[PDB]
């Protein structure tokens, strides 16, 4: 149960890289520092082959999952590619179903409670909430009450201001972008760990 | 007397007599060099007699005897700091805080060491994290 796995790492590297290349090096500084959840969004030019490469670090600790799903194209670039978890906003029962059949665990973007009750009939009780900048903390609480089993990992608008305004609102993990990413390989080793300190030390 | 030596160099640094403990470190370390004690307290040892590019050697063989102690990775980021490699010292005082998240001193001390490498970013995100951990 990825249930289990999120939880502990409470933090994702959402990683958006222009090259190829580029990418190897921003899971490399966001891996070796710190953070142990890397994402693969898809904007990224064939990330169905930047996760089969990465394949050593999931032996050293890393959880190599892929990200920003759209349809079910993007799951022709499924678990061949090396997907440990596939993310997307909100969107597409039927790679719930197309990764039914494969045995894969997603995860939706929900923005509104429309989208959390009809992916909660699907069977997904943990969201990722995007885009986060936009629906605030209150979301998370709002949600608590009436749904006491959804699980919120904030995607957008989580930086080191108000990352614990997320967390004791109560979520599960968070999805980092730019504020985390952005940078060469040593910026991104530092911007990391300065997540997980003001992570770990949330009062 | 792998013991009894850490502690009279203890006694002679408690007396300015920090050159004349280095001495009793040694020997120490020359009956055990497991000791992971006499590592340390040399190297604060040098540190204090300004041996400084000595003294992180020390402070190097403490954090292979144990690797994770926050009080020999911050004070090789000191030594570091004064050393001249503000490169390898932020590299430190990261180690530190990757053991302690807690630590009002490395985050401060690294958003000094940030702040003076280039990265206003990256050392305000530390400068920022030291409010957190102080009234």
């Amino acid at each position: 149960k990825m249930e289990e796995l999120f939880k502990k790492h409470k933090i994702v590297a959402v990683l958006r890289a222009n090259s190829v290349e580029e990418a190897k090096e921003k899971a490399l500084a966001v891996f070796r520092g710190g953070v142990h959840l890397i994402e693969i969004t898809f904007t990224v030019p064939d990330a169905d082959t930047v996760i089969k490469e990465l394949s050593f670090l999931k032996e050293k600790g890393a959880i190599i999952g892929a990200g920003t799903v759209t349809d079910k194209r993007q799951c022709k670039k499924a678990v061949e590619s090396g997907a440990e978890f596939i993310v997307s906003p909100h969107l597409d029962p039927e790679i719930s179903e197309f990764c039914k059949m494969e045995g894969v665990f997603y995860m939706p973007g929900v923005m509104t409670p429309t989208e959390l009750v009809k992916a909660m009939k699907l069977g997904h009780t943990i969201l990722k909430l995007f885009p986060g900048e936009v629906v605030g903390p209150q979301f998370v609480k709002a949600m608590k009450g009436p749904f006491p089993n959804v699980k919120f990992v904030p995607t957008g608008g989580v930086n080191d201001q108000n990352v614990c305004e997320w967390f004791k609102a109560g979520v599960l993990a968070v999805g980092v972008g730019s504020a985390l990413v952005k940078g060469t390989p040593e910026q991104v080793e530092m911007l990391a760990v300065l997540f997980v300190a003001k992570i770990a030390g949330c009062t | 007397s792998a013991l009894a030596y850490v502690m009279l160099g203890l006694l002679l640094s408690l007396l300015n007599r920090l050159s004349l403990a280095a001495e009793a470190y040694k020997k120490a370390i020359e009956l055990d060099p497991n000791d992971a004690l006499a590592w340390l307290l040399l190297g604060s040892v040098l540190e204090k007699l300004k041996r400084l590019d000595e003294a992180a050697e020390a402070y190097k063989k403490a954090i292979e005897l144990k690797p994770n102690d926050a009080s020999a990775w911050k004070e090789l980021g000191k030594v570091l700091e004064k050393l001249g490699r503000l490169d390898e010292a932020a590299k430190a005082y990261a180690e530190a805080i990757k053991l302690d998240p807690s630590d009002a001193e490395a985050a401060k001390e690294l958003g000094k060491v940030l702040e003076k490498l280039g990265q206003l970013e990256l050392a305000e995100r530390a400068y920022q994290l030291a409010i957190e951990l102080d009234p």
